[PDB]
């Protein structure tokens, strides 16, 4: 019942050779003991709220049914040690937690459960350790494993959330399409109106203007915006956007764009 | 000014009708949505008997290894009024009613899955022996 | 909305009802199974 | 006003009807999906049977 | 492809069991009716194939068969409404009434089939007091599964079945068990109650069953069901068919009257008329 | 992770078959195959997980091919709907079609329903083979009312009608919606396909200047469906039967756009709307 000396068994038992490989039963029954041992001792430390003692101890255990040749098995206690190391804030653990397990999930076959994961995965790059440029790959391999999966909605999830992050990143156009293929494929006045605030982050007007015409088959001010940008006015903008304010809060995304906007304008006054 | 009166009287019966055409669609809609809910409850439920049944093999395949006018329109409003209260009534309940079973397909899918896989590794284990 | 909240349902009723036939039968064959490894572990002994 | 508080009631019944609309093409993919998968379980049940059995008469 | 006649005879011909003699050498028979059925299960498909659907079904029952002589029900089960399945599409209700009877008391997923039996035996044969059975035991075994909505369906159908054929009582019954059951389609039950109450000229417990839900269901004490019922139930009592007709009339143009309601409605007023005649 | 090619390689070689001599002293060349196509499986789902998806789906497609081989069928079959998989997502669409026709194969030899629509749908909207298509839903909505699954025929049957129409082939389609009709009659939950399925059965016959069939559809309808009686179908569809039998185009015209305010003629109904004002100007021109 002490967790500390079922890891110390874990450790003696989970290759053998000479004498005792003869003797006694298959190395694997030996990894699938020590692999047990490890996971009663993860279970009493996820009792008793040591939750990185639990989930490193999962990890040990997972380590050791891979080696008995149980990858699925693996892969389950992958996630939860993960689901210990998230709870506990150990946002990098975490992050490696799902890093095998995905890994396992992946060369498995099982690309449905992967995206599941590797969408978590990118959530915690990007609110956690901030990782934007990490975050963005795996929000786009999740969404691409879900079009495989026929399953449109996640898939368009992860590419909402991959598109917003490359337009902070600052990829504008690349972005653009990213909700151009998101508008084809399919709350789509907000695409619409995403692109084009993109756009115009990259100074292209004039597909700005155009792409709000594609959308007659928010996007008012989307004119009014192309109009303050088209006569270089940085307070007809500045004043649409504080109006915008009343109706529709703006959120963080649209406020970093718009000032982004604003500044395109201004360096293009001064120029 | 008559024109127009029956003009609206026109209007509101027509509008009652596609009203009580929306509300028995609405029903009939209910009552599958109950038929199908139940139908995914025996879907769960030979699901679990399944689980329980894969330990027993999972143990067993170790162990072999091992070994007048105006009128009608107030009336016409009114009924229209006390059907699109009730429609209102009809939409909340069936948003409710598709949500619990959106979770509900989920976890017996994820069941479904695991099973598969489960027994995929009893029989190639089997296969072996 | 209501007419397609009619259809889509009817389009559906069928994703139900072979789920719930493969799933049953699926049952069954589990059930021989367990049976079957059963007798194999009595004259296994 | 009794109109306009009708009018206002249908409208809001439109939006939750179009949720739903949303929400039942969503569980249509699911149903096909879960159809698919319980198919590949009925396939493997079989199987799973069939090798038991054929272990069976090996041993016997 | 193989021919389908040919596999049906040497299934045929693997399907006779060891008899005399032979039966001291040769192991259990199950593995020759196993082969017979997997036979059988090659032919129906490729008659499945051809379209020649009532011979697909056919050779699915002789596979059924050989399967329950294996000692494998439950691939004969499977069977049967793989059988079932080729006969109801090729419009063969007899063969595909049998195949469910059979697939259901092996199932016994039954009250699914038996409830597409008691459909059959409706709408294809007519044969309504059996479906109204069929509706009645799968209600049952749905309650038992704590199944209150396909319990339900089958007891309206089976409340419907029996109100056409004469027995109100039982239909007003089981129209009290739905009410019980949804209680927390609710005012369609309590109308339908009325009526069969009034069709066994039972006015008075019709009157209750108003009264019942006016208090027991806000909804329908306001409703154009409880008002229906209450002047059908006051015509009832004044001998008078034609303010019946009249209300009716109201009723339809408000509230369409579908097949049943007039079919029972036509009976009340008749019963009314025949009281006026019985007392010329 | 193991080369791809290597493994194809390998499957290539163990795949030969025993010839001559060795073959008295070989057991059955099955297992061959079918190591051959385990490997060619695992190039597949290499190349698949590398996003090679036109290499992953030759990979299967030459498993399926060994599994044929060895006598697993099925095996094939769903080694085939991989590869289809594969192909489908490359954007090769040829492939697909052929990977989904020898599975089809396998299956028929339910399920072969459904990759047969699958298969319809690629020929209409990836290759724009309508003929073929056509001959892909028919006998889909076939198998499905031979398997009772009424609304998979329907809407089998209701693609191949709408590709027979935009094909010219009105007499035809309309035949197909009266089987639809048939099939949806009594049911309280096919009715607005119903009324459907009545506008659309008499602009068929109308776009083949039958105005006498399209007149007995509408009264059909209107006898048959209380529904359609008094919907805005039975009205727009006896007002185009009235201009037809007018021989006035500027009547239809309008007629079309009234409907068109109050419901939108999606672009099916406004080919056979433009087809039958085809047929009046036509007609006006040859009495003159």
């Amino acid at each position: 019942s002490d967790p500390v000396e079922l890891l110390k068994r874990a450790e003696k038992k989970g290759p053998s050779s000479g004498f005792m490989k003869l003797f006694s039963g298959s190395d694997s029954y030996k990894f699938e003991e020590a692999a047990d041992l490890c996971v009663q001792a993860a279970t009493i430390y996820r009792l008793r709220k040591e939750l990185n003692l639990a989930g490193d101890s999962f990890l040990k255990a997972a380590d050791y049914q891979k080696k008995a040749g149980n990858e699925d098995e693996a892969g389950n206690t992958y996630v939860e040690a993960y689901k210990c190391f998230k709870s506990g804030g150990n946002s990098v653990n975490a992050v490696d937690s799902l890093e095998n397990a995905i890994q396992i999930f992946t060369h498995r076959g099982q690309f449905r459960r992967g995206a599941n994961f590797k969408f978590e995965l990118g959530e915690i790059l990007e609110n956690d350790l901030h990782d934007y440029a990490k975050a963005i790959d795996c929000y786009e391999l999740a969404g691409e494993w879900y079009a495989q999966d026929q399953s449109v909605a996640l898939s368009n999830k992860c590419f909402i959330k991959c598109a917003d992050l490359k337009a902070l990143d600052g990829q504008y156009i690349e972005a653009s399409d990213i909700y151009s293929k998101l508008i084809k494929s399919s709350s789509l006045k907000d695409y619409f109106l995403k692109k084009g605030l993109c756009q115009l982050a990259a100074t292209d007007a004039v597909a700005a203007a155009r792409t709000l015409q594609e959308g007659q088959s928010e996007s008012n001010f989307l004119k009014s915006l192309i109009d303050a940008v088209n006569e270089g006015d940085s307070e007809q903008l500045s004043e649409h956007c504080k109006e915008f304010d009343n109706f529709m809060r703006l959120d963080k995304w649209k406020i970093t764009i718009l000032n982004k906007i604003k500044e395109s304008i201004q360096q293009q006054e001064d120029d | 000014i008559k024109f127009t009166k029956q003009s609206s009287v026109a209007s509101t019966r027509n509008t009652l009708k596609m009203a009580q055409d929306a509300e028995r669609a609405g029903m009939n809609t209910l009552g599958m949505l109950g038929h199908q809910s139940e139908q995914l409850n025996n879907v769960e439920g030979n699901l679990d008997l399944m689980k329980v049944q894969n330990k027993v093999a999972d143990e067993k395949v170790a162990e072999l290894k091992k070994l007048e006018m105006e009128l009608e329109i107030d009336r016409n409003l009114d009924q229209i009024q006390q059907v699109s209260n009730r429609l209102k009534k009809m939409a909340l309940t069936t948003g409710k009613e598709l949500d619990s079973q959106q979770k509900r397909l989920n976890n017996i899918e994820e069941s479904t899955d695991d099973l598969d896989i489960n027994l995929h590794m009893n029989t190639n284990r089997l296969a072996g022996i | 909305l209501f007419n397609d909240m009619e259809e889509l349902v009817i389009e559906q009723q069928e994703n139900v009802d072979v789920i719930d036939k493969n799933v049953e039968d699926a049952q069954l064959d589990v059930e021989q199974g367990v049976g079957h490894t059963d007798k194999a572990v009595k004259s296994a002994r | 006003s009794r109109t306009a508080e009708l009018q206002a009631e249908i409208d809001d019944t439109v939006g939750i009807m179009r949720d739903n609309i949303n929400k039942v093409a969503e569980r249509g993919e699911r149903l096909t999906s879960i159809e698919d998968k319980a198919d590949n379980l009925a396939v493997s049940a079989q199987g799973f049977k069939r090798g038991a059995n054929r272990v069976r008469k090996a041993m016997w």
